[PDB]
């Protein structure tokens, strides 16, 4: 290997760490009070809307339905309008985290489904309001479930990021897509390789780390 | 009158098909009385109960508590009332992810409280209940009945005025529902906390409960004391809850056998209610020997219920035509209600 | 039908030597039905399992109809098999079958001809009251519905031996009591060799001939029911037998009652009766034999396999010398006196 | 609006499909025999090697990290000596079907292992053979369970599938990578998206009301 690549590399797996986490923590900041607000607006829930559910469900399954790549180049107008730039790093972040939210959502609800509706029950008789029972008793039965989501989340975006290295998002996807396929050097593809697939490891097995040390 | 229900109708839309929870019920739970509600699965227990809290809407009705209504009220208000009103559950309702300790201070975390009193009051409710030392545990480690005793504590961490126990010890065994309502006694008694009660076991209310009302159907088919209730049922229902209570069976061979009809070479086969003064009384033992009957005793049980003493029987009468009228009469005299059931 | 002789399994598991049987032998005279009772852990489904091997005993002998199951091919272990039949307390049919076929399964497995397993499965179809519901899934049925399907299934093979896992375990006691009652009128009928295991003596009543109790994997009564209702050996088949009548001293008592006499006190005593005992005018003809009060605090009475029995909790009002009087008539007279205390 | 053009990329739906389930098809010819082998041979169940199923689990895992285009990418020296080819469906269906299988066998043991044991207990005492148990038993009754896991097999593969456009597999991808990426036809971008939606809901909506028919 080459030390210029070498020392390039180093930069596509922080570019890639950059991108995953950063995208992660947008996608939650956003598919958490989405997935919350898709919890509680299904029939019998603390607010019921037949309706205002239906609109939530349907979008995220159209935003979930379209593949990644296909979402980042329909993107690529958004993209400069709010970054001015669709090219690099931080403008990844911008599809690469609408690629997140309906994965986190759907995820944050159905991780909310799981805790017994009689939890619920218990906290209104205790004349806990609806911002309570969220922060104070829904999201703590979950955080099993929620850092479960995380861990599921940031794996996905490792994928998502690295095939957004075909469209110049750099990270190690960049690095293997061009020594991989635009011109192939094999020891720079196989360590591409072996990178990435160690980033999921480390990102799989410190999640577990977390879940398995929530109390049971 | 702590608590008072009045007129409580519910009903729900479900399907196509409409169904009428509760219908015109009306209870007054004296303040410090244990009061019962009895009824089958589907009669409208856990609606019933749930109004009193408002976790569910009365449809039409009056809900009063210590005096203050609820039914129209502000949601603000309802948290300061729901305060004063303590809840358990048949299926515990803890926080997994809580210690007994913190599980039960949420309710005090509602409201803010300095963590001092919160430490305090904690430390107290648990000594209370017998988990003090168990402060540190996770819900998940313990068993049944400690579940509960967080549960009851964590009602009563506000120190409410009122306690509700829906179907509260029904998933508990045999010997814990009686720790569990003895321990729910005792804070009647000695904090003079109210409770309002619904079970499907007729044993709970002989237990514990001041008061009793069988419900059906969303109806109140019998409503008075538990003492009354238990010794004068006025209810063919309330009697088979009775009758279950003390486990009385009647073999399917006897049933067989039993027929309204009444033929040659019969007995009747009658039931018999002792109360309290015709319990003790050997009513039975002296009939023998006055009108030279013979009886048999195919099952009896006497019991307590709310400090009176109480039994019933069901036994054959062997005797003469006129012998086996006459002894009958004498019971009916002497304070035993005597109901043939058949002959045999 | 089944012979085990001596028969002890221990379980591998957890770095803990559990004993889920020891030492355990038992017969079952082909032609009867044959319960075993027992508690959570006393090592019954560890048991039953070692008839048709769905565990394997770590030492002892397995036998059915004179056939030693312990060493086999497992080809000759499927065709053993056939002669064993079982079912189960969550009843195990496959949910993407009809009644029908979720019958015709064990036919389908031994290869059948298409005609001879409709004419096998229609047979033993309305033999359970199923030929109404041939078409039905498992999803449409009743728990009982679906142990029907489960019994019709057991016999599809045609076999000497019918085995129940805790076969009414979960179900209404009124269906409970038709189940049963299906059970035995194949013994009756058909001279099917039925081995029971449950938790409930009222299941062990309804149908047994004979019956063992298990603890700690072995088992230490093996009579008849009427010996064991009647005549319980151990504590503990009593307890049982306090299961199934139901006898409860009321809690005023315990603290009011008293370990020797105290002046102007009453004896609290066990009665227990015995067949023809039961029938008789016993305790009226005390009040006017020995001028006596019999107060009943508790009583009650029960058929077990064709011997009826009782017990009964009673205070006795008299005289010193009435009062044992009477207890005595009632001894010679065969009633069990237990003298409980005082009140 | 070309006529010229609508073609191409009607040819393009084509594309998608004959990649998505020729995959899917062969995905499962390797899913459905590896993911009944880790079922049974888990510890409690029939063959029970921990040793054997420590093995092919590790093969599973090791695979399902990869993420597809860095997979896609790394596999064209295979890819060619297998088909002779790189770009063009019939050399994209290599890599794609790699990419479904591990991934396939996990769903097909997780749905195996939804079907209550002892069954198999009711099932073994019948004198049934192990290869009875899984053809007469266990597979019927996991079935639904198998039709939800080609849905999502389906679904996941044309997003897949589209990723293959970046390395030219010739798909509806690749229309909106060429059109989206470069050239920017917002009528092209905007019915590339739209079609492949589609063709998301189709597959479920298929899916999703075929296994309501086999449950029962
Ligand atoms: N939230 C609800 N939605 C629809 N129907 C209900 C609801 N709650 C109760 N019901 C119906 O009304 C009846 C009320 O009984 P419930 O409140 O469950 O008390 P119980 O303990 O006597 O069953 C139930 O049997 C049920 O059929
Ligand atoms: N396959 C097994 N592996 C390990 N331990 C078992 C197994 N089966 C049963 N046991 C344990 O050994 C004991 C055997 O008793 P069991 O046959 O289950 O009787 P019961 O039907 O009364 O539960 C049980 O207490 C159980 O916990």
């Amino acid at each position: 290997m080459s030390e210029p690549m070498m020392w390039l590399l180093v930069r596509g797996v922080w570019e890639t760490l950059a991108m995953t986490f950063v995208s992660g923590f947008f996608g939650f900041v956003i598919g958490l009070p989405v997935g919350v607000l898709l919890y509680v607006t299904r029939p019998g829930q603390i607010i019921a809307n037949a309706k205002l559910y239906r609109t939530v469900s349907a979008i995220v399954n159209i935003f979930r339905s379209i593949p990644f790549i296909i979402l980042l180049v329909w993107m690529i107008p958004f993209t400069r309008v709010i970054v001015g730039t669709s090219i690099g790093l931080q403008a990844a972040i911008v599809p690469l985290t609408v690629g997140a939210a309906p994965f986190i959502a759907r995820m944050v609800e159905n991780a909310l489904l799981e805790i017994p509706t009689g939890l619920i029950e218990a906290s209104r008789a205790m004349g806990a309001t609806p911002m309570q029972i969220v922060r104070k008793v829904l999201l703590p039965e979950a955080l099993p479930g929620l850092v479960n989501a995380a861990t599921i989340t940031l794996i996905t975006l490792v994928g998502y990021s690295a095939m957004g290295g075909a469209v110049g998002a750099g990270g190690l996807g960049q690095i293997g897509y061009q020594y991989g396929y635009i011109g192939y050097n094999a020891t720079v593809m196989n360590t591409v390789l072996v990178l990435l697939v160690i980033l999921v490891y480390l990102i799989q097995f410190a999640g577990d780390r977390i879940v398995r040390a929530v109390t049971r | 009158h702590m608590i008072k229900l009045s007129n409580i109708t519910k009903v729900f839309h479900q399907g196509t098909r409409t169904i009428q929870a509760l219908n015109n019920v009306s209870l007054h739970v004296p303040a410090g009385q244990i009061y019962g509600v009895i009824g089958a699965s589907g009669a409208g227990k856990s609606t019933l109960i749930r109004c009193v809290n408002l976790l569910e809407r009365p449809t039409e009705g009056s809900v009063l508590v210590d005096g203050q209504e609820l039914t129209t009220l502000s949601e603000s208000e309802l948290t300061k009332a729901r305060r004063q009103i303590g809840m358990i559950f048949q299926h515990f309702n803890l926080l997994s992810s809580r210690t007994v300790f913190g599980n039960v201070a949420l309710p005090l975390e509602l409201d803010n409280t300095p963590k001092d009193e919160v430490k305090r009051r904690v430390t107290e409710l648990l000594s209370l209940v017998g988990l003090g030392d168990k402060h540190d545990s996770y819900p998940s480690n313990l068993s049944g009945g400690q579940k509960q005793r967080v549960a009851i504590a964590r009602a009563l961490a506000s120190n409410p005025k009122v306690l509700l126990c829906d179907q509260a010890t029904s998933a508990l065994d045999p010997a814990t529902t009686r720790s569990i309502l003895e321990l729910l006694k005792d804070i009647n008694r000695r904090l003079g906390l109210t409770i309002l009660l619904i079970t499907h076991e007729m044993d709970v209310v002989k237990r514990i409960c001041d008061c009793v009302a069988v419900i059906s159907n969303g109806e109140l088919i019998e409503q008075d004391t538990v003492s009354e209730v238990f010794s004068h049922p006025k209810t063919p229902l309330a009697q088979k809850f009775i009758q279950s209570t003390l486990h009385l069976d009647i073999p399917e061979d006897y049933q067989e056998r039993l027929q309204a009809e009444p033929f040659t070479d019969c007995v009747p086969m009658l039931r018999l209610e002792f109360t309290g003064q015709s319990v003790d009384a050997p009513l039975l033992s002296e009939t023998a020997r006055r009108f030279n009957v013979n009886n048999n005793i195919i099952s009896a049980q006497m019991d307590y219920a709310g400090g009176v003493k109480f039994g019933i029987m069901l036994t054959e009468m062997h005797g003469t035509q006129q012998d086996t009228q006459a002894a009958i009469a004498w019971l009916q005299e002497h304070h035993v209600k005597v109901e043939v059931l058949g002959y045999v």
